[PDB]
């Protein structure tokens, strides 16, 4: 988004 | 309430050294206050850092799917949002005010130490030399250290154990990526 | 080198959570979580940037989910508390009759829960205050800072009062003029 922050994503558990 | 408490941390590290040449992605997962497993953009997968988290190392690394993205990331994720706040942070520069003083009113010819109080800047990378009569004093330098407001600018006192005599001029140097050139504010005992 | 880090945190039974991003130890910024609305720490940086607080919420969802699945794996071992390491100073020289700020640092705690108040003369001061969320630390602990503006005086004296599970008691720390 070039001006935007981008959010990592948390990965869900087993 | 006695209830036990229970605290997950997730850390999304994006490393940068020598601009964004190289970039090294850290993502951490702590439970309590000890991390349990990760992904270094280093190793490519993730890691247990405890046995307690092996199980999401073995069943997260199962799915190639992610590990493609994590390992993308370095790009897609920490390149990226530096640039976004590139000019607000990497190169935020607040010059420092700089004071110098006794630290208290002593007698004639007692002890005293000379406060170089330098505040308000950012970022944190400073240099602060101390000279009595032009000449550089190593000696007898104590300091608080550098301390974050939390605010967006650092602080420090850098202190001079000297005895203060009547003609003496004492300069404090301060060198900090604000100014191409020295600070120096005089103090003449 | 320069660090950013996306900080999450999810804490049970209290149901607390916090997504914020963290340059070189300063919080660029953290998402209201309530009101689910992105909080800039210096009003500047929201004209440069922007971030869809909505992305937020579900992670902090996930973290939720992974907390209990973990809670449940270490066959409930609880947080130690830690308590907090408290100072206060001023953020310049202090010159009498003119303008400064208090500043209470509150370092080195977990979990990140406290009860902090500034107080004048043994009185609180509920107003012109300010103060940050949890920011993180390398050790895992956390940082928090509460400001307060004033103009120095010889007449009064000051504390910041802070209470945390870590501690028997709370714990005043005192500020007042030579």
């Amino acid at each position: 988004p070039v001006s935007k922050m981008r959010m990592a994503t948390p990965l869900l558990m087993q | 309430d006695t209830r036990p408490r229970f605290l997950w941390q997730l850390k999304f590290e994006c490393h940068f050294f020598n601009g964004t040449e190289r970039v090294r992605l850290l993502e951490r997962c702590i439970y309590n206050q000890e991390e349990s497993v990760r992904f270094d953009s280093d190793v490519g997968e993730y890691r247990a850092v405890t046995e307690l988290g092996r199980p999401d190392a073995e069943y997260w690394n199962s799915q190639k799917d992610l590990l493609e993205q994590r390992r993308a990331a370095v790009d897609t994720y920490c390149r990226h949002n530096y640039g976004v706040g590139e000019s607000f942070t990497v190169q935020r520069r607040v010059e420092p005010k700089v004071t110098v003083y006794p630290s208290k009113t002593q007698p004639l010819q007692h002890h005293n130490l000379l406060v170089c109080s330098v505040s308000g800047f950012y970022p944190g990378s400073i240099e602060v030399r101390w000279f009595r009569n032009g000449q550089e004093e190593k000696a007898g330098v104590v300091s608080t250290g550098l301390i974050q407001n939390g605010d967006w600018t650092f602080q420090t006192l850098v202190m001079l154990e000297t005895v203060p005599r009547s003609g003496e001029v004492y300069t404090c140097q301060v060198e900090h990526p604000s100014v191409t050139s020295p600070l120096t504010v005089e103090w003449r005992a | 080198e320069h660090v950013i880090i996306q900080a999450e945190f999810y804490l049970n039974p209290d149901q607390s959570g916090e997504f914020m991003f963290d340059f070189d130890g300063d919080e660029i910024f953290h998402v209201d979580m309530a009101k689910k609305e992105t909080v800039w720490r210096l009003e500047e940086f929201g004209r440069f940037a922007s971030c869809e607080a909505q992305g937020a919420l579900a992670n902090i969802a996930v973290d939720k989910a992974n907390l209990e699945i973990m809670t449940k794996r270490s066959n409930y071992t609880p947080i130690t508390n830690v308590p907090p390491e408290v100072t206060v100073l001023t953020n310049s020289p202090v010159e009498l009759r003119e303008p400064n700020v208090l500043i209470c640092f509150i370092d080195k705690f977990t979990p990140p829960v406290v009860n902090v108040t500034w107080l004048r003369n043994g009185k609180p001061v509920t107003t012109g205050v300010s103060e940050t969320v949890f920011l993180p630390r390398e050790d895992h602990l956390f940082r928090k800072f509460h400001y307060l503006p004033f103009l120095p005086s010889t007449e009064d004296v000051y504390d910041c009062r802070v209470e945390h599970w870590g501690l028997d008691e709370p714990l005043l720390k005192h500020w007042e003029f030579d």
